[PDB]
């Protein structure tokens, strides 16, 4: 194999995700102890907007 | 026209066809494909065939 090949070390994803047919990454989270899910999700949307 | 059609096919057609209540979606165009336009004269010059 050394006569017709070369070796390298790269980086690759061990598992790739897709959502609705497009590449995606899933993030699980929790709202603070004293905060509601709706406001936590609104904050997440606000952060993602940037 | 090719660029717009490819964008619609690769970024809009799949998600629209998967929308609730949508049946058949017809593309007024076509997605990109790697087109190899062969020259018969060049093929004959090098004794090659498709």
């Amino acid at each position: 194999f050394s006569a017709f090949s070369s070796s390298r070390w790269e980086y690759g994803s061990p598992r790739l995700e897709r959502y609705n047919g497009l590449p995606s990454m899933e993030i699980l989270g929790q709202a603070a102890p004293g905060k509601s899910t709706g406001e936590a999700m609104e904050l997440m949307e606000q952060l993602a907007s940037k | 026209q090719e660029d717009i059609s490819d964008y619609v096919a690769a970024n809009m057609k799949d998600a629209i066809s998967r929308t609730s209540g949508v049946g058949d979606v017809q593309l007024f165009g076509s997605q990109y494909a790697m087109r190899i336009w062969m020259n018969p004269n060049e093929l004959n010059k090098f004794q090659l065939t498709p």
